[PDB]
């Protein structure tokens, strides 16, 4: 994802 | 040749994508308690409830408007997990093709009918 | 005046850490095929585990070299995930504070110490 930002 | 035709057309097509299972992760919105990060990424949120909501009400005035908030819905799906080895990437893809593939005729049928009136 | 009472002081100080659950994400590595990307933005991995093993085979000469280790694993936190809504920006915030508060008398009495020799 977006960092440890995201989905998976 | 009816320019009202698109509106039950998409009202089966929505119908359809909420039985897909590919679907649920889209079905309602974003859960910004489980994800609090998402608004930083994400100007405006959208799911497959509230396009059915909008078309409802009558808010859209051809399936055009319609497909501007569909294409939210992907766009967003991308932003937030880009990952292409991720699951939510492949059933943003699977999804993607089967709403493109069913709108290309409401699309044109609607078009057709436009320019006779 | 104790110039070696700093190992079992941080040997400790690590034993808190590793209990607080704000440490689970920093305890191991960063597993670099989950993210492929980190190595792009992260010039020196750093994890907990790591320092507990540079200490306990004795290859730091002061507690300063230690918390340098220690400060690099919120410096890449940050730099990774600078989200100030994101759950490990929050639990890297906490933590740093918690570290600080203890490591600083660490410090502070091993200076003293040395001063004295």
């Amino acid at each position: 994802g977006r960092g440890k930002g995201g989905k998976l | 040749y009816d320019i009202q035709a698109w509106k039950k057309q998409c009202e089966e097509l929505l119908n359809l994508i909420f039985q897909c299972e590919d679907s649920e992760p889209f079905r309602q919105p974003v859960d910004l308690l489980e994800y609090p990060d998402y608004r930083d990424i994400i100007d405006t949120p959208m799911d497959f409830a509230t396009v059915r909501e909008t078309l409802e009400a009558g808010n859209y005035e051809s399936p055009m408007e319609l497909c501007k908030d569909v294409r939210l819905i992907f766009s967003n799906s991308k932003a937030y997990t880009p990952s292409k080895r991720s699951r939510i990437y492949s059933m943003s893809l699977r999804l993607s093709a089967f709403f493109e593939e069913h709108i290309s005729s409401v699309l044109s049928d609607y078009k057709s009918a436009l320019r006779f009136h």
